[PDB]
């Protein structure tokens, strides 16, 4: 199958950390300690660098030129993780949250999806179409929350009904290491809230009764709160490190990330896909006849 | 041959200012979720401010308050003033919530000089900041346009102390790096930061810690409310969590103690004596030039 | 016989005191008082004139004791010496003009100033503005015996230094302080008159009231005997104005003083 | 825990060693009062005079001199004031006696102008913290010249009057001049300097400042010279043919109290008075 993921959120949330133990590769390099590797080739047998990291989107260490703004920049890595076979290119945003003005960020990922459904459109609507062209559509994203601990900010809210609009959108909050039990249970509820009051489209985790429940239970606990280190152990084992403590990527706890993982690319993978290719995009397409 | 009181004159001097009373001002710069109100509740060994202001509306005024109170530890009386700045950062357009700031700190030393052109001017109400924190998300990355910006406009107003804001979220080598990054910017960026009075001393000791404490700079923050046992027998102001305790009264796990230092116990006096010698003039020469 | 001993100085110096102990009775009252409305309601150096009986030597003696307040005690003293100036004359011209009387009196009172005590304060320092003034117009007027008001103020070798400042103050003044060198005295007396021309001016210490240890006063670190040889010299000055020259004193006074005068105002009154 | 925002007092003491302290005397009296003797007593140095600094008279001579004096690391810079005419003259107008009053205003002057200068550079302080006025010991009365003096003097600076050459008085007499002379300043609304009683402070060190208060007019005198004691033991003060007084010695003045007063307790306190209420009144007078 062909997987299409998007990862956006405030620049230092973890997005290149968590992509790199999703794939057991280092195949995205962290900023301003790069260029040793960018694409290398994969350290996971699964892993496969189909196409190196390219720019899909822009708009605009040298410690002299640090006051100048990024801008917005949107990179599409495709990899071979496996019928089983799957081809999944991993869309990233950098530059959000390293501007004054961040609306140009918006603007640029949702034009990005809108040209995307365009693509599809296009080869749809075409006399001799392609049966297996590519398709650039977004089937799932994942919205960084930074560790406040208080609530949704305003970009936060906007760029999440940008993705929304156009993929599915789902709220993770990063580095809960930095809260405790009752800090991040806290964050989250206000997470909630603060998306209930501002009617962000997130996505829900809402046939069998065993599917059911456990619909219900990913609901209850969404925002999903992970940690996520590329680094790992002497064993082999992601982990982070600090002088109070040691801490294990794997341990259930500590983090969701396994269930989020689980449902990013296992369970609810399909239905991402489905819910982006046959509601979101039929409903543009609709709207664009109608035009 | 008896002796002349000449060495009794600093005990005079102590003596009036410990009968006077001391005025101690700061500002808390940054965006919300950096442990601020946290710090300043730690600092002081009291709750000076609050629960955070939340559920308003999302796009943020920046915004300047200022919580004022009166503190006695040793029959000494001190009025900390410590302002904030809500809403700066926190919204999608960040451009020109600098302003509000450094505005109100000229506000103030134009204050303090409108007292001073008083006829028969009386004692001084003066709230310009002795001290500004600014606080750095922990992002492990570097500093923000909006950071490095609001740092420098507000650099020539006031003292500036940056801070890595949650530094226990970030590992030691991460934090490391965060802070080495953070010193070359403000090398190249040309921000000016308050650095202890080491000179070039009697004391060797006190600039050695001078030279400590300037070798500490981004200061990591770590503060907390709640105190946990150690394990010996001894309860230690600290963040708990399952893997382990962040202690904030412990050097090896923040540089804590080290602000603390420069802000209250040893570098007090002389970030009042900067901000009121170096700063005010200043403004008052271009003020009335 | 009939005396008359005046006394020149501010209040504090210790004037009164000197004259009380000098007769050895309460004679003169500290004309200044202890108020600062006491002072002279001319604002002009005034004089008291009190006049007592002393016959306790057998050589019945009608003392005359003169004093001039206002002296050096308001802030202008500009003429602070004219009005003992004034004094001292018109008691001259009071004997001459009896003298120049037609069928005058067998006792014509000598009211003239007979001798005059002018105490220098001990500051250690030359003569000021006042008194350079006032000796320069009252040396030559009367005669003047200077002495040294509250020498407990100067150690000893500070006293004898200040003496010796005033001795050259005089000399280079061209003050004239008795006694005076003449010719008809004898080798004896032109010896003493050398001995108590190097005791002035004198150090004199005053006091009525007596002390007891194991006439002065007597303090917390310090007793002066008033009558002590080798602690002031105000025995030597009593002997001096009372015995050794009383007789000289009273005799120059109606003998230099009063004929110069005499001459002057005889010599004035033929030219016009 | 204890936040330690109660060690900046500390942190002034240390300061305050580090960049010394400064202090304006001014001395006025006749010539031969003791006023030379006095400072040097005082300040323990013998040539406390001898930094002078940068057709007849009819007014007294302000003359200044500078010097340092440091103790136990502490240094002070000290700069004292002298009259010389004072009284000599014999018209003792308040022409005679206004150079010292123009010295005074000159001073205040000087930190008024530096404090209201574009540049503000840096401003040292030369206002007179202090005015000792040096009473003859006639032991009658106040005299006229010195009420004027004193009363024209009392809010330029901090007056504090005492009683020279206090060796010869009697103790009675003391006690009846210093009695006559407080009463002749009362009356003539002529105001002295009151020692600061801080809170929090010992009541010790309050019965001293009442104490010190309530021993004025002084009584101090003034031999930086040894001479030695009945007891055999070597002591500061004055040999008389009669006895010898000790200037360190309580019983004999009240030189330690002055010296309390003006350098040992209320220095600094002095200082603040001066700049904080006379220079302030000149301001707006000026204004
Ligand atoms: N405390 C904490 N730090 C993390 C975590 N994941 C990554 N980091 C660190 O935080 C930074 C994340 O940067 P990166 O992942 O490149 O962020 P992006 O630019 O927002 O995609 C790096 O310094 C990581 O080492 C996490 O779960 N917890
Ligand atoms: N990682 C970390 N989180 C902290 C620390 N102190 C407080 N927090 C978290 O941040 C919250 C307090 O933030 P607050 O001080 O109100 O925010 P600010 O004043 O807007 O920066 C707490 O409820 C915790 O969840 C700290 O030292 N480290
Ligand atoms: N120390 C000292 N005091 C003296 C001496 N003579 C007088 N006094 C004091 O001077 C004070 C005033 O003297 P007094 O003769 O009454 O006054 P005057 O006539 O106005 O000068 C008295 O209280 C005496 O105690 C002296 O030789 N030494
Ligand atoms: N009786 C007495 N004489 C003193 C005292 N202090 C100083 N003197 C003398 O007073 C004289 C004048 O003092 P000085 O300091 O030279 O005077 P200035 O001209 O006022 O500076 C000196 O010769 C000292 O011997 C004192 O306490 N008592």
């Amino acid at each position: 199958i062909t997987y299409t993921m998007l990862l956006c959120g405030p620049a230092g949330t973890g997005k290149t950390a968590f992509a790199n133990n999703l794939l057991e590769t280092k195949i995205f390099p962290h900023k301003y300690q790069y260029g040793k590797s960018n694409a290398s080739i994969s350290s996971n047998p699964e892993v496969k660098v189909i196409a190196p990291t390219k720019v899909v989107s822009f708009n605009s260490f040298d410690p002299m030129r640090a006051n100048l703004e990024p801008g917005i920049t949107i990179t599409s890595t495709s990899l071979e993780l496996g019928d089983d076979t799957v081809f999944f290119n991993l869309i990233m945003t950098h530059g959000i949250g390293e501007n004054l003005d961040d609306s140009l960020c918006s603007e640029e990922v949702m034009s990005y999806l809108e040209q995307q459904f365009d693509i599809v459109l296009a080869e749809e609507t075409r006399i001799k179409r392609n049966p297996r062209f590519e398709d650039t559509r977004v089937h799932v994203a994942l919205y960084f929350i930074e560790p406040t601990g208080h609530g949704l900010r305003e970009v936060d809210v906007e760029l999440m009904k940008s993705i929304s609009k156009y993929t599915n959108v789902l709220p993770i909050i990063t580095r809960a290491d930095s809260f405790t039990k009752e800090e991040l249970t806290q964050f989250r509820k206000n997470i909630m809230f603060d998306v209930e009051r501002y009617n962000v489209p997130i996505y829900k985790f809402e046939d069998d009764l065993e599917s059911m429940e456990e619909n219900q239970a990913l609901a209850s606990l969404q925002p999903f709160a992970i940690i996520t280190s590329d680094t790992r152990d002497s064993e082999g084992r992601y982990v982070r490190e600090y002088p109070w403590g040691i801490i294990s990527i794997d341990d259930d706890k500590i983090s969701d990330l396994k269930v989020l993982k689980n449902v990013l690319f296992g369970s609810h993978l399909q239905e991402f896909k489905d819910t982006t290719q046959n509601l979101l995009y039929e409903n543009y397409r609709s709207e664009k006849l109608s035009s | 041959p008896p002796p002349v009181g000449i060495s009794n004159l600093p005990n005079q001097r102590y003596k009036i200012v410990n009968e006077e009373g001391g005025t101690f001002t700061v500002m808390l710069c940054g965006e919300s979720g950096l442990g601020k109100t946290t710090f300043i509740n730690t600092l002081f060994q009291t709750v000076l401010k609050r629960d955070g202001h939340r559920q308003e509306p999302i796009r943020k005024t920046v915004e300047i308050d200022i919580t004022r109170a009166l503190l006695e530890e040793k029959h000494f009386e001190l009025r900390v003033n410590v302002i904030d700045t809500p809403g700066f950062g926190d919204n999608v357009n960040n451009n020109k919530a600098w302003q509000p700031l450094v505005d109100f700190i000229d506000d103030q030393h134009d204050s303090y000089m409108r007292q001073e052109q008083q006829p028969y001017r009386t004692k001084k109400f003066d709230l310009r900041v002795h001290a500004v924190l600014y606080f750095i998300r922990p992002t492990g990355h570097g500093l923000k346009p909006i950071d490095i910006e609001t740092m420098k406009r507000l650099s020539t107003r006031a003292n500036l102390i940056p801070v890595i804001a949650k530094a226990d979220t970030l590992t030691a080598q991460e934090l490391q790096q965060f802070k080495s990054r953070i010193r070359q910017v403000i090398e190249a960026q040309e921000i000016r930061i308050f650095t202890p009075p080491l000179d070039a001393n009697p004391d060797s000791a006190a600039v050695e810690h001078a030279r400590q404490l300037i070798e500490a700079m981004p200061f990591a923050i770590v503060g907390s409310e709640k105190k946990f046992d150690n394990g010996q027998g001894t309860q230690v102001v600290a963040r708990k969590y399952p893997w382990g305790l962040v202690e904030i009264e412990n050097d090896s796990h923040c540089d804590f103690r080290k602000l603390r230092a420069l802000l209250l116990r040893t570098y007090l006096l002389d970030l009042i004596s900067t901000t009121q010698e170096m700063h005010y003039e200043t403004y008052r020469r271009l003020r009335l030039e | 016989f009939q005396f008359n001993i005046m006394v020149v100085g501010q209040s504090g110096l210790g004037k009164s005191t000197l004259i009380n102990t000098l007769f050895a009775s309460h004679l003169i009252d500290s004309a200044t008082g202890d108020d600062i409305s006491a002072l002279p309601v001319t604002k002009t150096t005034e004089m008291k004139i009190s006049t007592h009986t002393l016959v306790e030597d057998r050589v019945r003696l009608n003392i005359n004791v003169i004093d001039t307040p206002g002296f050096g005690d308001f802030i202008d003293n500009s003429k602070a010496w004219e009005p003992i100036v004034k004094y001292i004359k018109e008691q001259h011209s009071q004997y001459l003009r009896k003298e120049l009387t037609a069928q005058r009196e067998r006792f014509i009172t000598d009211t003239r100033v007979h001798a005059i005590l002018y105490f220098l304060q001990p500051n250690g320092k030359e003569l000021s503005r006042l008194d350079v003034e006032a000796l320069k117009r009252l040396t030559e007027i009367a005669n003047v015996i200077p002495v040294i008001g509250k020498s407990d103020t100067l150690t000893l070798d500070e006293r004898t230094e200040f003496r010796e400042l005033i001795q050259n103050e005089f000399e280079k003044y061209n003050f004239k302080i008795y006694p005076y060198d003449s010719e008809e005295l004898t080798d004896e007396e032109l010896e003493l008159n050398r001995s108590v021309r190097s005791i002035i001016p004198f150090a004199v210490v005053g006091s009525e009231n007596e002390i007891e240890i194991n006439r002065g006063r007597k303090t917390r670190w310090s007793a002066i005997n008033v009558e002590d040889i080798n602690q002031c010299d105000f025995v030597y000055l009593r002997e001096f104005l009372i015995r050794t020259h009383l007789q000289d004193l009273i005799e120059t006074t109606s003998y230099i003083h009063y004929e110069g005068f005499r001459a002057r105002q005889l010599i004035a009154l033929k030219e016009n | 825990g204890y936040v330690g925002f109660a060690n900046l007092p500390k942190q002034w003491h240390r300061r305050s060693i580090k960049n010394g302290f400064s202090f304006n005397l001014l001395c006025v009296g006749p010539d031969g009062i003791g006023k030379t003797t006095l400072m040097k007593t005082l300040f323990n140095n013998d040539d406390i005079e001898a930094n002078l600094v940068k057709e007849q008279r009819h007014k007294v001579k302000i003359k200044s001199y500078e010097s340092v004096i440091e103790e136990n690391g502490v240094k002070l810079n000290l700069n004292v004031i002298d009259t010389e005419g004072f009284g000599d003259f014999l018209n003792n107008d308040q022409k005679s006696w206004d150079p010292i009053i123009k010295e005074i205003d000159s001073r205040f002057d000087q930190y008024l102008d530096a404090e209201n200068k574009i540049n503000r550079h840096s401003i040292n302080d030369k206002r007179i913290h202090a005015c000792l006025y040096f009473i003859e010991p006639t032991g009658h009365y106040l005299k006229p010249l010195d009420l004027k003096f004193m009363q024209s003097v009392y809010e330029k600076c901090n007056l504090i009057p005492v009683i020279a050459k206090s060796d010869i008085l009697t103790d009675e007499e003391i006690l009846s001049f210093k009695k006559t002379i407080m009463n002749q300043l009362i009356q003539s609304n002529i105001e002295l300097f009151k020692p600061p009683i801080y809170s929090n402070d010992d009541a010790e060190n309050s019965h001293l400042s009442e104490r010190l208060f309530s021993s004025l007019p002084y009584a101090v005198i003034g031999s930086n010279d040894i001479v030695e004691n009945y007891s055999g033991n070597q002591v500061r003060g004055r040999s008389y043919p009669w006895g010898v007084i000790e200037v360190d010695n309580d019983n004999h003045s009240d030189f330690n109290l002055l010296k309390n007063l003006l350098i040992k307790q209320f220095m600094e306190e002095l200082k603040e008075r001066t700049s904080k209420i006379l220079y302030e009144n000149y301001r707006s007078s000026k204004l």
